């Protein structure tokens, strides 16, 4: 099989800048090369076919070039909608083979997280279960830590976290951390806290609720 | 306008086979190859093969020879892909695409012995201007699940997080930031659908 390889798995760039993704084939593919764009939701769409011809509809800031085993895809005027993974594919020989992709990360102004804590649903309390949900929404950059506390002490077990993909609209990241316990263990305690420590401040953002309150 | 519509996600037991459909419209069906691709999270896209509707001519990637069977039906302008002798390494997203590169939306296939579990949907009301609300979509199986807010009405300000798998069950939550004037005053809901279990549930977020 022809191995298609991309120079990197990811690339970062600022809005308005231009980027170039790169591929080299394991054998000459005589310009039989396509470039695709896969958005987070999973939709795929052709950008450049046969090395440099752009698909009808695709903007001209997109361009492709190269020959032999070496090919390039360039994007000028980066914009948020360009957040995605780009991959090359050769259709010179069977089986067709794809490159593993290069995620495009877009740089942007630092933004603190908007944090929300939610106690279990009464409806879940009945099912015998209780999840404490916490949302660290819309921040930049990527890195962020959440610390959970019950009756004031750090709690770690039962904590599962989940990150979204860079937002195609505002270029931020979001994350939800869920602390799950049993109903019994949840009534056994009184105070719940979610602390997010992020690049944007030394004092973490703390959100909490006390079952005695409202 | 060219469109490729694939059939929804599938849950199959090991050993059976499945047939995925790719319904096309907007271009002459048999005058172009229909290809199929496999994307398994982790790996990259692998080419399975292609068929030419006109005559049923097929070219297969030797690695899917036997696993996959391609057929087309000009009468309905629909291509099919049968994967058989299924095991968990066949679990993945499958795409149909033309040579002229137009792609289907992808079909999610889960091969597993575990049984279907519909999700338990719980509202998340807080305990300012805008206010954030959420829905906890818990203990379901297999993926995917569709979370909407007010039947697709609420759109901007939504965050539906990637499910996390545990004890053979999936869990995710979705958050939504709206205004003080809408909620609680009005009814606000999160619509959750889970195909494998034929279930759809809306949940209104009412103040605690």
């Amino acid at each position: 099989d022809i191995q298609m390889t991309q120079t990197t798995s990811s690339l970062s760039a600022s809005l308005g800048d231009r980027v170039t993704f790169s591929c080299s084939a394991s054998q000459d593919i005589s310009n039989y090369l396509n470039w695709y764009q896969q958005k987070p939701d999973g939709t795929i769409k052709l950008l450049i076919y046969y090395t440099s011809s752009l698909r009808s509809g695709v903007p001209s800031r997109f361009s492709g070039s190269g020959s032999g085993t070496d090919y390039s895809l360039t994007i000028n005027n980066l914009e948020p909608e360009d957040i995605a993974t780009y991959f090359c594919q050769q259709y010179s020989r069977l089986p067709f083979t794809f490159g593993s992709g290069t995620k495009l990360e877009i740089k942007r102004a630092d933004a603190a997280p908007t944090v929300s804590i939610f106690p279990p649903s009464s409806e879940q309390l009945t099912s015998g279960g209780a999840s404490v949900v916490c949302f660290l929404n819309n921040f930049y950059p990527k890195d962020i830590n959440v610390k959970w506390k019950i009756d004031g002490s750090e709690r770690q077990n039962g904590v599962l976290n989940s990150w979204t993909d860079q937002d195609s609209k505002d270029s931020t990241y979001s994350m939800s951390s869920t602390l799950t316990l049993t109903k019994d263990e949840y009534e056994r305690h009184n105070s719940y806290t979610c602390e997010a420590t992020h690049k944007t401040s030394t004092s973490p953002i703390v959100k909490s609720f006390n079952r005695n309150e409202c | 306008q060219v469109h490729l519509q694939e059939s929804g996600p599938e849950l199959v037991r090991p050993g059976a086979s499945v047939k995925i459909s790719c319904k096309t419209s907007g271009y002459v069906f048999s005058s172009s190859w229909m290809n199929w691709v496999k994307q398994r999270p982790g790996q990259g896209l692998k080419w399975i093969g292609r068929i030419y509707p006109g005559n049923g001519n097929t070219n297969y990637n030797e690695k899917f020879k036997g696993k996959a069977t391609l057929t087309a039906d000009k009468s309905s302008n629909t291509a099919y892909m049968q994967l058989s002798s299924l095991t968990s390494v066949d679990s993945a997203v499958y795409f149909c695409a033309t040579s002229s590169a137009y792609w289907g939306q992808g079909t999610l296939l889960t091969v597993s012995a575990a049984k279907t579990t519909p999700p338990s949907v719980y509202p998340l009301a807080p305990g300012n201007s805008m206010v954030t609300l959420g829905c906890l979509v818990k203990g379901y199986f297999p993926e995917p699940v569709t979370v909407t807010w007010n039947s697709g009405s609420l759109s901007s300000g939504v965050h539906t997080f990637p499910a996390v798998l545990q004890s053979d069950l999936y869990t995710l939550s979705s958050s939504v930031t709206v205004p003080s004037s809408p909620r609680p005053s009005e009814t606000v809901t999160c619509n959750v659908a889970h195909p494998a279990s034929s279930t759809k549930v809306d949940k209104k977020i009412v103040p605690r």
